[PDB]
DNA sequence: CCATTGAGAGCGGCGGAGCCAGCAGGGAGCTGGGAGC
RNA sequence: UAACCGGAGAGGGAACCCACU
DNA sequence: GCTCCCAGCTCCCTGCTGGCTCCGAGTGGGTTCTGCCGCTCTCAATGG
């Protein structure tokens, strides 16, 4: 069980990783300080609140 | 045991201060997914200093 | 037998046209030209050659694999090779009960030899 | 021929849009005379190496 | 046991609620912000949003 | 890369690990174990 | 010098899980023709 | 009152099994 | 002829199913695989 589990393991979690940089790779901290993404619009007003 | 690491080499001034004022690996030691260092102690030196 | 009862229809089929061929200029029709040789000959040597188990025209549709390069590394793995059993299952598969070491394989198949990749 | 040109044109409308996209469903895959199917404009960029 | 930041759980759950409806971290979800096409098309699906 | 670096280390009934991870990623509209804690 | 033609060679053929689209089955409620004036 | 030579990035594609971390 | 009743009609929504897309990084090596027949035009060997 545990030589199975590594196997689908190592292919299934690479791919969670892979849609959340997708989602999120362009929010960025501004120089306004806030936490906007690439067509400006704010997501979080300061980072982590 | 068989790892094998890639090694890339920055080819500019400008690429090289910025990896050695970014990314060297002293400025890395503590992560900040759950702030705590990444970098310990880990083997026969951690058995041999307790 | 299962390749031999393919390539044993299609030089049927060859020696049919042939037949027809001739039959219908209402000459007469010889066998010797008709039986076309390459049709075993090189049915079997193609596909214990590449692996597909199948014909050459319809190959990406055949099983692959079923003829593998012996491994002759060290003498443990040329016996191994030639002892070795396949599941088709295949890869893409998110499903365990196939490869789940069942009870049932207790005494013949080894518990311990499995390759540790997808397979 | 006022009906030839009927199959003339659904055997180029066949080829010209196999060549953007080889894949279609429920249509014959245009294969190279060694037995493979083509690699349209679309599978040039389609997936992983794409 | 883990522990992650909290910082960055807010920010994934910021995102997907951050136009009103729920945003999967799908292709349905992520695709149909309106992002600009070179960057959907690096995601998934890559030639049906060109 | 925060809340993938530890999901590849991860594994009634409440179907955790990354088969839940996934379900709340892909607000999915059957998840598979969807209680209500009264 | 004359010349039909084999041979050379070249081109015309002959697995599995999850979103949207389509459809079909199904009520609210309008309007012409009947009902009672 | 004399003495022989001069040229240089080449270069290749498609498919499949095995293996490593 | 007047006012008002009713089924047929009109459009509405709700629900099942078919179609399409995706499925981890990297690496090494290997072996197999660039269509095949054949019918006409041209060459210059070789018959009279
Ligand atoms: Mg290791």
């Amino acid at each position: 069980e545990g030589l199975i589990d590594t196997a689908v393991k190592t292919a299934e979690t690479g791919y969670i990783q892979r849609r959340l940089i997708k989602s999120m790779e362009s929010v960025m901290v501004k120089y306004d300080a806030t936490v906007r993404n690439s067509i400006n619009q704010v997501v979080q007003l300061r980072y982590g609140e | 045991d068989g790892d094998e690491m890639n090694l890339h080499l920055p080819q500019s001034l400008e690429t090289r201060a910025e990896i050695q004022e970014l990314a060297m690996v002293p400025r890395m030691i503590v992560t900040p997914q759950s702030n705590r260092p990444v970098m310990g102690i880990v083997q026969d030196t951690l058995t041999a200093v307790r | 037998a299962f390749l031999f009862r393919g390539m044993f229809k299609n030089l049927l089929k060859e020696v049919r046209i042939y037949a027809q061929k001739f039959i219908d200029r209402g000459k007469d029709f010889n066998l010797e030209l008709a039986i076309k040789t390459r049709i075993i000959s090189d049915g079997l040597k193609y596909s214990l050659a590449t692996g597909n188990w199948g014909d050459q025209k319809k190959a990406h549709q055949a099983r692959a694999g079923v003829s593998q390069v012996l491994n002759r590394l060290t003498f443990a793995s040329t016996l191994s090779h030639l002892r070795r059993l396949n599941s088709p299952i295949g890869r893409d598969g998110k499903l365990a009960k196939p490869r789940q070491l069942h009870n049932t394989l207790w005494g013949m198949v080894c518990p311990a030899e499995t390759p540790e990749g997808h397979a | 021929a006022a009906h030839v040109i009927a199959e003339d044109v659904k055997l180029l409308q066949f080829h010209v849009a196999t060549m953007v996209d080889n894949e279609l469903p429920g249509l014959p895959r245009a294969m190279q005379k060694s037995g493979r199917p083509l690699k349209s404009l679309k599978q040039r960029l389609k997936g992983k190496e794409g | 046991g883990s522990y992650v930041n909290y910082r960055h759980l807010a920010l994934l759950c910021d995102t997907m609620t951050c136009r009103g409806h729920l945003m999967a971290i799908t292709r349905h979800g992520v695709n149909r912000q309106d992002t600009g096409p070179l960057m959907k098309c690096s995601f998934e699906e890559t030639v049906d949003v060109l | 890369q925060s809340l993938g670096e530890p999901a590849t280390q991860m594994t009634k009934n409440v179907t955790l690990g990354v088969p839940r991870l996934k379900e709340l990623i892909n607000i999915s509209k059957k998840p598979k174990t969807p209680s209500l804690t009264v």
